[PDB]
DNA sequence: CGGTGCTACAAATTGATAAGCAATGCTTTTTTGGC
DNA sequence: GGCCAAAAAAGCATT
DNA sequence: GCTTATCAATTTGTAGCACC
């Protein structure tokens, strides 16, 4: 399911909200998790899960097809960790 | 930290919108996005990120208070691929 | 709009196994905006 | 909502 | 080819948010 299929579906069920909102809000959503995440701030929705943001320190990495090297600095990456009915709903194996 | 409480205000303000579907259209996102996890199926959001489900057999594990060797149980689980453009928007951020 | 009880959640701890990734040119998929 | 060409993003290699 | 994440069981303090 991309973007715009997340659309459609939400769009399809409900009959009472417009499709084009659907669209801007699922948009505005996304855009509003996102710049949550820059500002180093987390998102937490109890249920499904938590976005937070884990350090990596510097390092003298590689490039991985001419093996040269290439000092990294220090950066953020983001990190998903999914809620307990996430976690039970998705796991198939009992 | 962000919740969706805070999600319905933002759609409540910038885009005017019931606090009534400010509210549902939260849940029903993420809804939507579980229902699509839990029917094994990928979810990619361009801009943002992919919840790809990986199947992991099982393997060695412990009680990390004592010592109890326990085997952890093969599973089903959600990971999170997030994309470039939203590992450039982050790589500079300042844990608030 | 607002107080709050219920619990999911965060942090921690050890150690074997799994997952992810530094650069970047080329390919493929998804989004975009006019009609 | 569909067509389509171009832009944007992601995917591949290997990441 | 190396660094970071995954997860077990148990406790303890925190906070999302559904339900009044």
């Amino acid at each position: 399911m991309t973007k715009s299929e997340l659309i459609e579906r939400l769009a399809t069920q409900q009959s009472h909200i417009p499709a084009k909102t659907v669209e801007d809000a699922v948009k505005e959503m996304l855009e509003h998790m996102a710049s949550t995440l820059a500002q180093g701030e987390r998102i937490a929705i109890r249920g499904f899960g938590s976005f937070s943001l884990h350090y990596r320190a510097p390092r003298t990495g590689r490039n991985p097809k001419t093996g040269d090297k290439v000092e990294l600095e220090g950066k953020y990456v983001p990190h998903f960790k999914p809620g307990k009915e996430l976690r039970d709903r998705a796991n198939i194996y009992g | 930290a962000l919740t969706k409480a805070e999600m319905s205000e933002y759609l409540f303000d910038k885009l005017g919108l019931s606090k009534r579907d400010a509210k549902e259209l939260v849940e029903l996102f993420f809804e939507e996005i579980r229902r699509a996890l839990e029917n094994g199926e990928q979810v990619k959001l361009s801009g943002f990120g992919n919840f790809d489900l990986r199947d992991k057999n099982q393997r060695p594990g412990r009680n990390p208070k004592t010592g109890e060797d326990i085997p952890i149980t093969a599973r089903r689980v959600v990971t999170f691929r997030p994309g470039q453009k939203l590992k450039s928007r982050v790589e500079n951020a300042s844990p608030k």
